[PDB]
């Protein structure tokens, strides 16, 4: 009875790549690395400033786009859990080696798997510490989403100068969007991954070692 | 390329994955200083791993409660863990100033300077006929690369009884 | 500009003239309180306390009046205020104190209110004869005498009080 | 359409058989792509299965040695059983003595999730060769180890051209030979 | 290309009769060169090796420390190697591997416009630089190869079926 | 640079410059290579001078020669009753052994401080004499290289070719020295010495 | 213009590199709160006392974990600095609260040179003219040094007197014991 | 007086140049440096006579011996000697302080002390080698056994 | 190269110029083909004429001894024992040293081209040619040449020690197989004489103290 | 629009015909309401083709689980009952797939192009190109789909009143 929001929400003549029935979303170009078109529940069509949860609306006029709150969101998934998969599996001894810590604490004699390696440091403290650790990093780093709110930086998401190898610096724009959508791409299946082993370790069947069924 | 010095005779220059251009012209003068010191590490590596294998030793005591001797009748991967903890404080605390050094050059070799010279003595190998250092900078790597099959080899061997066919009945291994 | 006692603390104004001056008043109540009765309470401290050290260390080593009141005897220091509230002798003290300082009052407040020209701390009392026509240079050199040794027995007062009722030992703490 | 697409020859006088042409007449060139993409790769399947098969109804497992005595094709057993399975146990010689449709369930599990994966990967490059990059040729999955189909160039070339329908009716001989096989595996009907 | 490569010989000018010259490319056609000379200089070496062993003339004394070259050679040269020490067959696996992996990681390759492989250890070749007399040799290294890749077919088709040759299958050896 | 080629090619016309390390090309302290050289030259020349007096020093203590007087205020004479002279350097005492290195570095620093150094304009090996550069303040009768004066008046070109012979004769006994105490801690080291050393088997690069 | 500490993120505009240890790291923007009698000048003076009062608290722990107490305080004999203190103030309690009292004289003026040094100008944050030796009189490029290398020692400093107070409370041990039990425990 | 003048003495014959290699000269201004000066001839100076002292009574036992009437009378009878010195260096001098205007050895109490300057190349000297000598009569002779080793 | 087959013109010219291998026009150690057919040249002509030396002395060596004293430890000879290529391991090793020192000095001398006076082989000198010991002479003390040391010889013409190169690699190589139809004689010998000689050391080249 | 043809006469009402079949009159009272009814027709019409077949094939033919083996679970009408741990993943699955119509089905009306019930799904490329016969094909799907909505009711209590084979009894 009013006008809809369905309408500011699709794009109404081009159809979704990935999901051929449904309208194309608003915000997905096709321009990000991994945009296959892909957004049937239309999360990146919502109009709310996502960066309020970092600053609030009412501290100054701001705003972020949604795909940009998004693609930094998905990024930060993609790289925390590509590290946690592989940190899970190497501290497990799927690669061979039962790696683990110097100490004592982290011996396997003390943490037999990395099922139990949470709770059995959230108890000696080495969880409280990397807290800290990643809070620091994530205070340093996550400020720059209000930079880019207030249109005060030309920053891509998730791009921090952090090519210490520096595999992209003299790399043409099209070779540097390969590169990125193969971070996206080994990302998105290693969330799936780590959903995989967190998952299949907790189940009543058990197998809280490897291959985890 | 083939006007680097790693190139040699039988497969020069070898890059069958084509790993030298999977980033820049500084990541490839990273791979250069990367097999340098892991050719300069397992040369050492291969060459301690034979000497106290052998049962060659130094004469008397390592700590006041440590000899040469009782190290050497270990194998010699297991004679790194009865060396004293304030003996690799030393070990690991001269290695961390060679790091340092070697990297606080006023060029880096990243960014075409110099690869780790000699920080202690700190001998000069400036001028030294960059033919003949040319000669010795292909050698430095080819043995440095067959240390690194070797010291994997004698790894292998030591826990993997059989991986490696002359290393079957080998004492030390 | 820029106090020397405090060189990181600009100078405050109103002290200068007067002959203590090192700048040192970082809380500036000279801002607050005209500087005569600032120098006014300085001095009379200073007086007191020069008194005061010399009657509390010479009474502990050993000197006495003669002849002395037997309500006087097996004393301290420390111990003769409260005992002579009771024999009348603290009151008597007390009486001439307040007898000349209800006049000082007067000249205290004719001195701030009233602009008789009188400089803090001055009484007129010079029997002996000092200042004999001195320069004014000369008598700031006594005034700067009477206040530095005035302020040095401030502190001196100070401890030889605190240290007495600490350990009630001999002399030098007592 | 259906009846001028690639693989009808002189077996039935180029054309098309009723019953097949009534199912892709009325329909889109893209369905003409997927059955003739389909028939390839049921034929090459199949092709693999009768040579499969011929080493399987033989003893010519692992490992193969001409000589006497190394399970060649003409003296099929071994001396060294070079052991398939190091956990299960099972080696190569055990599987070749059993039946063609009992060595399959001598394979175990964690063998088979080792090939369907390399399947697996050959079966999406196969897809995004042939269908999202729309290639012309159906069965063209990009795999010519030899260099083959860089021939003249290219496609559009009688050698080509032959072995695409040397391809299609050799596996389409493969398809019923490996039915025909089996079959009498299971219930003998060697008609 | 097939013009234009040794091979062709007085007896079969171009023995080609199903066409596989130009079924692929010329670096098909390469790899098969590529292919038919490996397989000849295999079969050459098959050839001698298996005629010098049913000989009888071995080397002295022991190949292993526990096995003799007089064990292997009162066997058939096909049974012989069953007998080679497993650590043996590994050092000839390795050096085999290591040549495998050096002629077709030196530069240029031969599917490409490159030279057929060559010797690996030591890099020589003894190749004549006259491309009359050169092209002769290879051409008669082809059948030499050519006949030899017949024989040790022939030495295995008379170890396994007995019979199948008539100058062989009386000898204890073949 | 030079220099050091053209003085390697009097000492040997076959062998004119041999240098397998190239050591001759390199700096120490980044003074300039030049400067160096004359460290290279200094210390070739000092290594060779000590090995020589050092090769005549050994004969004369192993066999037996211990002069009269011994200088002690209670007796203890050269301690030559073991005898074999690395075993009879430990047999001094352990203060006597402090007077003879002190007594070789004011040697060693005069060398350094006086007149001109090697590590600028040049001539190694010369050691200036204890008459001038007004550092010491006894004054000494003679001098070090010269002390009877034998020989002054010796031209340019015999003493250039003393150097020659000084450096060829310096080099030798550098191997000379070294072949006996090779022989003291392993057997079998030179091959014709065998029998002749005794093995002192201790420490030989140690004093105390 | 890109911060030189964090390259993805801008510079902060009140940050110019004209003070020692700039090099642009105020990623929560702190440099620009201008409210609570609070400012770049406020925060520059906590930074240098912080500095100050903790290079001094990391060579007063060593001191006595090294050599043990001053003469006339050897009744501490811990290791442990935190416990330490307590023996201290049980023994002469009145050298800590003659210090505490003299330390309230001094941060008093302190905090009255702070705020009447920033509504002026004619004092720079953590400037108390304590130059005696003057070294700030000659070689103003090698007294910028000296600037810089107060503000990088000091922030190193300040991570370790605050571990210093955290691994001392926590473990009772003393610093260079808990830095010899650390060693045992991880080393490979 | 300024850096040279502060370099100028004593002479550096014995090690070859100035010896300087931490550079700490050149960390500051001359003000810093006549610092430096005053309080190495100061060190030397109370290093001397305290070598004597130690052969004079022989170790810190005797100190320990000394009560604490004798302990607080010597350390403020020095501490009157260094406060007049410094006050006498300021107001009895013609340039003023060694920091301002002064000599750094000029030393100024009357009664303390009772060819000049190459006696003063020989007051440091002598200081320089008494602060290593009764570094060896702390540490060689208490602290461990076996330092000199003499 | 063209003057390795002028050789051949002289040599045989029945045979002729003659290489299976064909290594005239290979090179070795990338050094290129006109160092390679000269180290060939070198190398033959140094092969020849120490077969030449050993076929003169396997003939006398079994027949003649000196007698005198051998060591100063008595046993004053090998006690031949007439089979030659037995009596090389008895000599003893102390003797042996010797022998490797000078061999190993006087082909020190020819790699040097005589302190410099002599170019190199590889790079320009006539292969045959040792350098003579004229620099050494003129500084320590007088040493005798190695080739002529009494200078008989440098009487020829010139024509005629060509003709005397080609004579000499010709007896060269026959005394080569020659010599190594002496100590293949005595390891399953094989040929018509027969009767010559029996030991079985057989080669490489120590015994009994080494390795 | 497509599937109001015949002749196909009704079974129990002899006189009237398919053609136009609409008695109480959906396409007159609401006639906004019909493409949700064509999407709720053909959502009907195929999911009961499936089950038509999935009625009849495990009579036969099992899964080789074990849980689905005729000794376990004898007729096909008790397997919604005795398989609950299957049927949560058959209906966890399908829920995020019709969730993910739901923009489809706000915009049913006039809002975007999509034809209702069409979902773009023609990997075989069965749909003929020429539009007089592409509605029979859409006929097609209507009239098995129609059938297979009154046959599944024929077919769950066909073998719950007579527990039988297939036909019935
Ligand atoms: C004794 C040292 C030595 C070593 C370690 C090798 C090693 C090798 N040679 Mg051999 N080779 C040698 C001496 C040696 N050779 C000698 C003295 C000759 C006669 C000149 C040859 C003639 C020869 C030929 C003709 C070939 C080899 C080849 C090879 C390679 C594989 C053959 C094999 O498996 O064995 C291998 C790297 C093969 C090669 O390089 O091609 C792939 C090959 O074809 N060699
Ligand atoms: C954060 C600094 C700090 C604090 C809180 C302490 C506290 C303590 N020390 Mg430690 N110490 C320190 C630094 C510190 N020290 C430093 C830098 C050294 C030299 C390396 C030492 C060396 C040391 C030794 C050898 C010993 C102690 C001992 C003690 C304990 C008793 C001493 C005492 O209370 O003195 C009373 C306080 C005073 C006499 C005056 C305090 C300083 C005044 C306020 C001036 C401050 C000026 C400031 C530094 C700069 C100017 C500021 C302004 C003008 C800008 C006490 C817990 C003793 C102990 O018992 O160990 C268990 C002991 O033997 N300290
Ligand atoms: C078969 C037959 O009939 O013979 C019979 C009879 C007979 C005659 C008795 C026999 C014999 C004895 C023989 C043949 C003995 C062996 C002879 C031989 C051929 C021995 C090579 C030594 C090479 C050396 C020492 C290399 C040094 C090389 C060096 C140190 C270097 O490369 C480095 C260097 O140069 C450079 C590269 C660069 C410079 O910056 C640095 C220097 C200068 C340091 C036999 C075999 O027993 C049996």
């Amino acid at each position: 009875m009013p006008e809809r929001l369905w309408d500011s929400m699709v794009d109404k003549t081009e159809r979704s790549k990935a999901v051929p029935f449904l309208p194309r979303a608003v915000n997905l170009d096709g321009s990000l690395p991994g945009d296959v078109g892909f957004d049937p529940f239309y999360l990146s069509s919502i109009p709310k400033d996502f960066s309020g949860f970092i600053q609030p609306p009412q501290w100054e006029e701001k705003g972020i786009p949604t795909l940009y709150w998004m693609r930094e969101a998905e990024l930060k998934h993609c790289r925390v859990a590509m590290l946690a998969w592989f940190g899970w599996l190497a501290t497990d001894g799927a690669f061979g080696v039962t790696l683990r810590f110097p100490g004592e604490i982290y011996s396997v004699e003390n943490i037999p798997t990395a099922y139990e390696a949470h709770n059995a440091l959230v108890s000696q403290g080495s969880m409280g510490f990397l807290l800290l650790a990643v809070g620091f990093i994530e205070f340093c780093t996550g400020a720059v989403l209000v930079e880019v709110a207030k249109g005060a930086s030309d920053r891509e998401a998730g791009d921090f100068k952090l090519d210490p190898l520096s595999f992209l610096k003299g790399k043409s724009e099209e070779e540097i969007k390969r590169m990125k959508t193969r971070e996206i791409a080994n990302g998105r299946l290693a969330m799936l991954a780590f959903g995989g082993v967190a998952t299949q370790t907790a189940l009543e069947g058990g197998n809280h070692a490897f291959p985890y069924f | 390329l083939s006007s680097l010095p790693g190139s040699t005779a039988p497969v020069g220059p070898f890059d069958p994955l084509n790993l030298a251009d999977s980033g820049s012209e500084e990541t490839l003068a990273w791979f250069r200083a990367s097999e340098l010191k892991h050719g300069r590490v397992a040369m050492l590596a291969t060459t301690g791993y034979l000497v106290q294998g052998a049962g060659i030793h130094f004469p008397g005591m390592l700590s006041s409660d440590v000899s040469f001797e009782s190290l050497s009748a270990m194998k010699p991967l297991e004679a790194w863990d009865a060396v004293p903890d304030a003996g690799k404080a030393q070990i690991l605390g001269t290695i961390f100033i060679a790091e340092m050094i070697t990297e606080s050059k006023p060029v880096h070799y990243t960014k075409g300077g110099p690869m780790p010279t000699m920080v202690f003595p700190a001998i000069d190998f400036s001028g030294v006929d960059a033919a003949t250092l040319k000669r010795k900078q292909d050698s430095e790597l080819n043995n440095g690369r067959l240390a690194m099959i070797a010291i994997m080899s004698f790894i292998s061997a030591a826990n993997i009884p059989g991986s490696v066919p002359a290393l079957t009945n080998n004492p030390a291994f | 500009k820029k106090s020397q006692a405090l060189p990181f603390l600009p100078y405050p104004e109103n002290l200068a003239g007067y002959v203590g001056d090192a700048g040192f008043d970082p809380f500036r109540f000279s801002d607050f309180a005209p500087m005569d009765f600032l120098r006014e309470a300085e001095i009379k401290h200073g007086r007191i306390c020069m008194l005061a050290w010399l009657g509390f260390v010479a009474v502990d080593l050993g000197a006495r009046i003669y002849p002395l009141p037997e309500a006087y005897e097996g004393l301290t220091a420390v111990t003769a205020h409260d005992a002579l509230v009771q024999q009348g002798a603290m009151s008597q003290i007390f009486l001439w104190c307040s007898v000349f300082e209800a006049i000082s009052t007067v000249s205290v407040i004719q001195m701030l209110y009233e602009e008789s020209g009188r400089e803090p701390g001055y009484f007129g009392f010079d029997p002996l004869g000092f200042l004999n026509g001195k320069s004014e240079a000369e008598v700031n050199e006594m005034k700067l005498k009477e206040i530095k040794n005035g302020r040095l027995a401030m502190l001196a007062f100070s401890g030889v009080v605190t240290q007495a009722v600490l350990t009630q030992g001999p002399f030098p703490y007592v | 359409s259906i009846n001028e697409a690639f693989g009808i020859s002189i077996e039935t006088g180029n054309k098309c058989p009723p019953l097949g042409a009534r199912i892709l007449e009325d329909a889109q060139p893209s369905a003409i792509k997927w059955f003739q993409n389909a028939e390839i790769k049921h034929g090459r399947i199949a092709m693999v299965a009768t040579i499969g098969y011929l080493v399987q109804k033989l003893g010519v497992h692992f490992p193969l040695y001409l000589g006497p005595s190394g399970s060649n094709c003409f003296h099929p057993e071994s001396e060294t059983a070079w052991l398939l399975s190091s956990s299960t146990g099972v080696t190569f010689s055990d599987i070749a003595k059993a039946a063609p449709l009992d060595a399959i369930q001598m394979v175990p599990v964690a063998g088979w999730m080792q090939i369907f994966f390399v399947a697996g990967w050959f079966e999406s490059v196969a897809y995004y060769r042939q269908w999202v990059k729309n290639s012309p040729i159906p069965g063209d999955y990009g795999y010519d180890p030899l260099g083959f189909t860089k021939r003249e160039g290219g496609w559009d070339s009688e050698e080509l051209t032959s072995l695409r329908l040397k391809e299609i009716k050799n596996g389409r001989l493969a398809m019923m030979t490996i039915a025909a096989w089996v079959s009498d595996e299971m219930i003998p009907g060697a008609l | 290309k097939v013009d234009e490569m040794p091979g062709a010989t007085a007896p079969l000018g171009k023995f080609d009769p199903l066409n596989l010259a130009t079924l692929g490319s010329e670096s098909t056609l390469a790899w098969f060169r590529a292919a038919e000379l490996k397989h000849s200089r295999v079969a050459m070496l098959a050839t001698t090796g298996y005629l010098v062993q049913a000989a009888g003339i071995h080397f002295p004394g022991m190949l292993s420390s526990d096995v003799s070259f007089e064990s292997l050679s009162a066997m058939k040269p096909l049974d012989a190697w069953d007998a080679v020490p497993e650590g043996g067959k590994n050092q000839i696996y390795f050096t085999i591997f290591l040549a495998e992996f050096i002629t077709e990681c030196k530069g240029t390759h031969y599917t490409k416009g490159g030279p057929l492989p060559t010797i690996v250890f030591p890099p020589i070749d003894f190749s004549t630089v006259n491309p009359e007399q050169l092209k002769t040799r290879q051409n008669r290294e082809l059948n030499n190869g050519r006949l030899a890749m017949i024989a040790i077919m022939s030495f295995v088709a008379a170890a396994n079926i007995p019979g199948s040759v008539p100058a062989l299958a009386g000898n204890p050896m073949f | 640079k030079d220099d050091l080629i053209a003085i390697a090619e009097k000492s040997n016309p076959v062998l004119k410059y041999y240098d397998p390390l190239q050591l001759g090309s390199t700096t120490i302290w980044g003074e300039t290579n030049s400067a160096t050289i004359g460290f290279l030259r200094q210390s070739e020349i000092k290594h060779g001078r000590i090995a020589m007096a050092a090769f005549v020093g050994y004969i004369v203590q192993a066999n037996g020669i211990h002069f009269p007087w011994p200088m002690s205020f209670d007796g203890t004479p050269f301690p030559a009753d073991a005898g074999s002279p690395p075993e009879q350097w430990d047999a001094l005492s352990d203060a006597a052994k402090w007077q003879i290195i002190l007594f070789i570095g004011f040697l060693e620093w005069f060398s350094e401080a006086a007149g001109k150094h090697y590590m600028r304009g040049g001539k190694p090996g010369a050691f200036p004499n204890f008459s001038d550069s007004d550092l010491i303040p006894h004054p000494v009768p003679l001098n070090l290289y010269d002390p009877f004066g034998f020989s002054k008046g010796k031209t340019e070109a015999q003493k250039a070719d003393g150097l020659i012979k000084e450096l060829n004769n310096g080099r030798l006994a550098m191997i000379g020295i070294m072949g006996f105490l090779a022989e003291q801690k392993v057997e079998g080291s030179v091959p014709l010495l065998k029998g002749v050393v005794p093995h002192y088997d201790g420490e030989v690069m140690a004093p105390f | 213009e890109k911060s030189q500490s964090l390259p993805f993120m801008n510079r902060p505009p009140l940050l110019d590199g004209s003070m020692a240890g700039d090099v642009g790291f105020d990623p929560l923007g702190l440099s620009n709160i201008d409210d609570v009698g609070i400012d770049l000048y406020w925060l520059r003076e906590a930074e240098i006392k912080h500095c100050r009062v903790a290079m001094l608290a990391v060579v007063g722990i060593l001191q006595v974990e090294i050599f043990g107490p001053a003469p006339g305080c050897e009744m501490a004999t811990d290791k442990c600095q935190m416990d330490a203190f307590w023996q201290i103030w049980g023994a002469h309690p009145q050298y800590i609260a003659f210090g505490l009292i003299m330390i309230m004289m001094i941060e008093m003026i302190s905090g009255i040179a702070t705020t009447q040094g920033r509504e002026s100008g004619e004092r720079a944050p953590g400037d108390f003219g304590l130059d005696p030796l003057g070294y700030g009189k000659g070689d103003a490029a090698g007294y910028a040094r000296l600037q810089a290398q107060e503000i990088a020692n000091g922030r190193l400093a300040m991570f370790a007197a605050a571990g210093e107070i955290m691994q001392g409370c926590t473990t009772h041990q003393g610093a260079l014991e808990n830095l010899m039990t650390a060693l045992r425990d991880n080393s490979f | 007086i300024s850096k040279e003048a502060i370099l100028s003495s004593p002479d550096t014959t014995e090690i070859g140049r100035v010896w300087d290699p931490l550079g700490l000269a050149e960390i500051g201004s001359a003000e810093t440096l006549a610092w430096y000066r005053h309080s190495e001839v100061k060190h030397g100076r109370i290093a001397m006579a305290a070598f004597v002292g130690w052969w004079a009574v022989g170790g810190l036992e005797a100190w320990d011996a000394v009560p604490g009437w004798g302990k607080a009378q010597m350390l403020l009878f020095a501490g009157l000697i260094e406060f007049h010195d410094e006050l006498f260096h300021t107001r009895r001098t013609e340039g003023g302080h060694y920091l301002r205007g002064g000599t750094p050895g000029k030393n100024m109490v009357p009664g303390l002390f009772d060819e000049l300057a190459k006696g003063r190349d020989r007051e440091i000297k002598n200081g320089r080698l008494a602060m290593i000598g009764v570094a060896g009569l702390y540490c060689a002779a208490t602290i461990p056994g076996s330092v000199p080793l003499q | 190269k063209a003057e390795l087959e002028a050789i051949a013109k002289k040599a045989n010219p029945t045979l002729g110029y003659y290489d299976p291998l064909s290594l005239a026009d290979k090179d070795f150690w990338g050094k290129g083909n006109d160092a390679t057919i000269a180290f060939l040249r070198q190398s033959e002509i140094k092969h020849g004429r120490i077969a030449m030396f050993a076929f003169v002395g396997y003939i006398v060596q079994s027949n003649f001894v000196f007698p005198w004293a051998q060591t100063l430890a008595g046993a004053p000879h090998p006690s031949a024992d007439l089979s030659p290529e037995a009596q090389w391991d008895a000599i003893p090793l102390g003797a042996k040293w010797q022998i490797f020192a000078v061999i190993s000095a006087l082909e020190l001398w020819d790699e040097c081209g005589g302190g410099g006076v002599l170019p190199h082989y590889t790079k320009g000198r006539k292969p045959g040619q040792y350098p003579p010991f004229t620099l050494f002479r003129d500084n320590v003390h007088f040493v005798l040449d190695l080739y002529d040391p009494f200078g008989f010889n440098k009487n020829m013409s010139e024509e005629t020690k060509e003709r005397r190169l080609v004579s000499e690699l010709n007896n060269g190589r026959l005394a080569m197989l020659g010599i190594f139809g002496f100590l293949c004689a005595d390891t399953i010998p094989g040929s018509v004489p027969l009767l010559n000689d029996i030991a079985i050391p057989y080669s490489g080249q120590v015994m009994q103290p080494f390795e | 629009m497509v599937g109001a043809e015949g002749p196909e006469p009704i079974p129990f009402a002899p006189s009237k015909t398919s053609k136009n079949f609409d008695p109480v009159g959906f396409a007159e009272r609401s006639p906004e309401w019909l493409p949700w009814y064509r999407e709720a027709e053909l959502k009907h019409g195929r999911a009961a083709m499936l089950a038509t077949v999935g009625f009849v094939v495990p009579e036969f033919i099992r899964v080789p689980g074990e849980q689905f083996s005729f000794e376990a679970i004898p007729k096909v009408i008790d397997a919604h009952d005795a398989l609950p741990e299957s049927m949560i993943q058959i209906f966890g699955w399908i829920s995020f797939l019709e969730a993910c119509t739901f923009p489809a089905m706000a915009g049913l009306g006039g809002k975007y192009d999509r034809k209702p019930g069409d979902f773009s799904f023609d990997p075989l490329g069965l749909y003929p190109t020429d539009p007089e016969k592409q509605k029979q094909m859409q006929l097609a799907e209507l009239k098995n789909g129609r059938l297979a909505m009154i046959a599944i009711g024929g077919m769950v209590t066909g073998a719950a009143v007579t527990g039988h084979g297939f036909p019935y009894l």
